[PDB]
């Protein structure tokens, strides 16, 4: 069976880690800082690793019921998975799947609707990922909300983010901060069942970044965001499967008028790309470019300069 | 069907030794090759996934090599309780396959056996079938030759024996010898005697009792 | 607590139908790949059968495709196999496993929990309980401050036996011997238990033999002369 | 090459008319109806349809710069590609790809980036598809919003969709009206190149619909929404594109436990499903289960009774 | 308007290699399936190659395999077709075309956009245009296009300005190897000499325009 | 390679007739069976894709059936416009194949020609060869004989003639017979004749001149 990455250009492609397309492939040095990114974990192989899922919409949402909080703004939401069914702490996972892995403030609305008559209510919302009370491995977290009275209890309550927000009193773009992990568990404890931090080994290649652009609601926010893995790969590894003949995977960047190839680049079996550079650069590509799988090559494979 | 071949089929090695267990692929099967170990009577253990990751709860004297159609299991400093057989997998393709098997063995200072002896009991005699018993407690090497002498008869074709697996702590062996005859040819004789000749005797013993 | 426990089994003539069962703890069976994988006596490992994960899907060597279905059950977090047809090559210890990733179907890793296993016979012969007699402790089976004494189990039929002592409260010092095949077409085997001269007098020593194929249950109490 | 669906049960697919998950399946007759969505279209070898597009996070967005209204909290958004680029009114499309596909008032956010020194804003807004400043295939839409004097001009804009509102002086579940088309060119001119309207010919089949519930945000709305197929369907077949070997696909939906069987459908060529059922119902599914094909049939099989 | 403009005839010794141009208006010629599809003298129709849509990926026939090359230019809205070591079994009117509908790749509708053709002749024979001869008197005149190769030849009548009863015969190949045909016209009788007709022939694989007037006695 | 055979290769009817063309496939290619139409010296012009949906702009008297191995092409009510050659294309599989072509002729009421003459130029005697040529001009059937004479001399050997394909609306066609000779051949006769034989003429009609 054999191994393929899909058809699809940059900008038809969705980030892994917020619901929004791709825009830019990017490169640049990461010593300074770790990254270990939970969404858009998988091996090319198919395994989902970290907090990683499959459906692009329902990354950083958030369902269950509500609490109001006197004399506040704030609500506390006892997290509900997906179909609605209560969440289950005991799973060896790090959060619930499609869980925020950045450290910063995320706007978007609350909505709630009331199962005996059908009303229904909707208002700004932000979560702050980087909060005490920031829980979701133990099944809860807190928003601040536009209203004070409005929300009930016991009723389904969906959160839909929109981008990111910044206390503009700070350094200007000082948040979000996209390669610091929250700690899903607060206080109570250290991060769990994480996927691994990843690093390129081989000297001269850096990590090759699937880039878009958050949207923002206020302030000055850092709007890069970057990930690992575009979410059509995630979803495709998992439904594929297919063995790897390596640990490495050549990837050739190809415009489909002539088959040129614009530059290569190398796909890891535990699921992210380098590419042999040396310094910060925007990749320049033709936009009806795409990756094309050609070999399986040896793990010490020295790659073209791009 | 994805044809593994394990070398060597046994081996023996002293305490601290360097054990090196070989798979050879009939084809590529990548890095998807895992090893086994399994202690008789009881589930396999996964000790190497993927070629080379130690399964946790392995010890680090586990390790693996290779890819394609070489792998190679190695156990850095033998231990008694590493005693047993070692299975290498392929889970590149089905069918799943696996190698034929590897038996390890350790090797130990000789140690002399414990033999003792033991009549049939009269609640089996009213059965019609009178069974001896001898056994041979704790020694090494495995290699022990145990005959029976009914009135200073050596026996044949009436006797079964029966081997311990190797001790997984002090590398020792224990081995069980049961002589079989109809109560009427036990009442009929006197003297029933289990000579055992072993590495750790200057000269063969003789256990025995008066019927 | 990840574990997986086996039921079913037994032994059954050629051509009959057997089903075995394993129920899983700690882990949701329906998200990783099963596989049952089997071992003839004295023989090695042989792969029967695997289901996928959560897209499931089934596997099966040629040896048992047709005969063998591998099935699970999401509501009650287990996995069966189903034989029919059977025939004297099946007859092994049937092993289930659990592969250490989540995947859609059939993965490659390695299989990182398994059951304890289940034995199958398929054989035409009768079943046939154990004799269980005394092996006393005597001046003839001592050595230093220790006594040897036991329980032979004879003529029963078919493997295996399982025999402890006191119970299960008595477990350190216990070699039971691996059993061996008579002339008479039937199994025999000895457990023998070193324990303290001291204790002989006061200590009460009890083989309890359990024998499923015949539903066969003996405790001797083994005694010197 | 051979024809497949994807291994996905229905909760872990997208609706392809609305970002957010697939939740159940229902059959009904559509008869009093025109059932015409133009998000969701394509056919099985292949080829997508009406306004359809890959990614699921783009349906029902807008880009763009916006314009305020003088004596009104509205603002007119002149309409951008996805990657910000000038739109084309000539292509021969109903609308931009995503659109929406349905009448009625949807609610989400404004947000706005401004180029120069990186500050941003956020508001609710809701457009309202079914009057007349819905001109989508002209370039030009409306949006009314919270706010009166925040938003500036020549300044990237997006909308991101969260739910749907309805106002509670009317009759409950009056609005929106999913199977109602909005006119894209407003009253300028009618719809064109859209995707067909869909109906059961066969006797005794009703279509099936991959049902999702909407946000609500105001109101009393009628939340359902179905499509004719997951996003994820679409996706697919847009890269396998595999040969029809005859107009309709048959499909079994299967409990991977088992292999069983619950029911089996027909998919056709052009991109719908039917099953053999005549009344409204809920079909009661296990949440493993997903579709399988199976083979490639006469026109007029005849399908078992679902 | 959707069309497709062809260009890059001409003709080349066998081993040599020649390209072909196809110019797209009124549609993206890189989401849609393109073909070039040719036709033999006189003979049916016969797939030659063909480009996928947004994604791209090449086909070929057999016959042109490793041979020809088929690609095309987005920032140019063109698709090309350069062929290389020609034979005689390659000389025919090559046509580009379109397919109906939008796909990843290769897909299976039908062609519905056509070039105009564009004639490509495989011989190592050398080039000679054609000498006019006037065809002199309800009434009948025409001109003989005599001596040429290899085809086509574009006659007009006035450049076009009468062109109704107008008959340009289909070529033929002459003992001598080459092509001669003949266009005439049905003019009244009392068309007086007062109408001027001037045939107004065109043999561009050697650049020649003729501009011969019919004359009676 | 997936052949098609399309019969019959050639067919002539009359307008208002429906004209019936079947395409046989070598094997399945389920619906990807496209219909053209190609006027001479013309693209191909596409009128049924997919069996049987009908083209934007194509007259609704075309309609297209069949799936799998047997199509058919229908025309409804012939029109002198239809005349041309019809070819059936797959689309299902690579290579793409067409089918031979059938040829689509129309039936009218018989149309004698009218016959011209033509003497060579003054200028073509210069190069030494000189044409004679005679026209025939909207008739019909296509069917016709044409036999050259200098001074009662049947020629044979030296004449070479032109059909137009029949024209599309009046249903007639065209011949030109050229008869070519040596400069020192045309001026040693004197009467140059064209007997034209058709069903449309009672007798055989000759056109004549003298040099």
């Amino acid at each position: 069976k054999p191994f393929t990455v899909p058809i699809l250009t940059v900008e038809e492609m969705t980030n892994s880690r917020f619901p929004i397309p791709l825009e830019k492939l990017f490169t640049g040095p990461s010593g300074a800082f770790v990254v270990q990114p939970q969404n858009g974990r998988c091996t090319t192989d198919g395994v989902l690793l970290g907090t990683t899922q499959l459906s692009p919409v329902n990354i950083c949402t958030f369902r269950g019921d509500v609490t109001h909080i006197a004399g506040t703004h704030n609500y506390t939401m006892n997290l509900a998975s997906q179909n609605w069914n209560n969440y289950d702490p005991t799973e060896e996972i790090p959060a619930p799947l499609g869980t925020p892995d950045f450290v910063g403030r995320i706007q978007g609305m609350l909505t709630q609707t009331t199962r005996g008559d059908g009303s229904t209510r909707g208002h700004k919302a932000t979560v702050s990922t980087g909060d005490v009370h920031f829980t979701p491995k133990l099944g809860s977290i807190q928003f601040n909300t536009d209203t004070n009275n409005d929300f009930e209890t016991g009723q389904n309550t969906k959160f839909t983010p929109v981008g990111v927000v910044q206390d503009g009193n700070g350094a200007h773009q000082n948040e979000p901060q996209q390669w610091v992990l929250p700690s899903y568990s607060g206080r109570t404890g250290h991060n769990v069942h994480l996927a691994p931090a990843v690093a390129p080994t081989f000297p001269g290649e850096q990590l090759l970044f699937f880039r878009s652009t958050m949207p923002g609601c206020s302030g000055y926010p850092n709007m890069n965001l970057d990930c690992l893995l575009p979410q059509e790969w995630v979803q495709h590894f998992y439904q594929e499967a297919a063995p790897a003949q390596s640990d490495v995977a050549l990837l050739r960047f190809v415009n489909p008028d002539t088959g040129r190839v614009l530059f290569e680049c190398k796909l890891h079996k535990s699921g992210y790309v380098t590419v042999a550079h040396t310094g910060q650069h925007d990749l320049v590509i033709p936009p009806n470019g795409y990756f094309r799988f050609d070999s399986w090559v040896n793990q010490f494979y020295t790659l073209a300069p791009m | 069907d994805i044809r593994l071949t394990q070398s060597p089929s046994s081996l023996s090695a002293s305490v601290g030794d360097r054990v090196t267990i070989t798979c050879r692929a009939s084809q590529s099967i990548s890095s998807y090759l895992n090893w086994y170990q399994q202690k008789p009577g009881k589930a396999p253990d996964l000790l190497i996934y993927g070629a080379s990751s130690l399964q946790s709860g392995v010890p680090s004297r586990f390790s693996g090599s290779g890819s394609g159609t070489d792998f190679t299991l190695t156990i850095s400093s033998l231990q008694p309780e590493d005693f047993g057989n070692y299975y290498c997998q392929q889970s590149f393709s089905t069918p799943r396959t696996f190698g034929q098997g590897t038996k390890v063995e350790l090797k130990r200072t000789v140690a002399a056996p414990s033999v003792f002896i033991f009549p049939p009991s009269d609640e089996q005699l009213k059965s019609g079938t009178a069974s001896v018993v001898c056994l041979l407690n704790n020694f090494y090497p495995r290699e022990a030759k145990v005959q029976w002498k009914v009135d200073n008869a050596l026996q044949s074709g009436n006797s079964q024996e029966s081997v311990t697996e190797q001790d997984s702590k002090d590398s020792t062996y224990s081995l069980s010898s049961t002589l079989t005859l109809s109560k009427a040819d036990y009442e009929k004789h006197k003297v029933y005697a289990c000579e055992v000749t072993h590495q750790g005797l200057s000269s063969p013993v003789t256990k025995s009792f008066n019927r | 607590q990840v574990q997986l426990v086996q039921s079913g089994g037994g032994m059954v003539q050629p051509g009959g139908s057997l089903s075995l069962s394993c129920a899983a703890s700690g882990f949701t069976l329906s998200n990783y790949a099963m596989t049952w994988v089997r071992q003839a006596p004295g023989k090695g490992l042989e792969w029967v059968s695997s289901i996928g994960g959560s897209g499931g899907t089934t596997y099966y060597a040629d040896s048992v495709k047709g005969r063998f279905t591998i099935s699970r059950d999401s509501s009650m977090n287990t996995l069966y196999l189903q034989m029919s047809n059977l025939r004297a090559g099946d007859t092994a210890v049937y092993y289930c496993a659990k592969d250490k990733t989540r995947t859609l179907r059939l993965g490659y890793s390695g299989m990182d929990v398994w059951g304890q296993g289940t034995t199958v016979t398929v054989s035409s012969a009768s079943t046939k309980g154990p004799s269980v007699f005394p092996l006393a402790p005597s001046s003839k089976s001592t050595s230093g401050g220790t006594a040897a004494l036991g329980c032979l189990v004879k003529d029963y039929f078919p493997e295996p036996v399982t025999v402890s002592w006191n119970s299960g409260a008595l477990t350190s010092g216990v070699h039971t011997f691996p059993a061996v095949l008579q002339s008479s077409g039937l199994y025999s085997l000895s457990s023998v238990v070193t324990v303290p001269s001291s204790s002989l007098g006061t200590q009460t020593y009890i083989c309890n033999v359990n024998h499923k194929p015949s539903n066969t249950k003996v405790d001797k109490k083994v005694e010197p002369k």
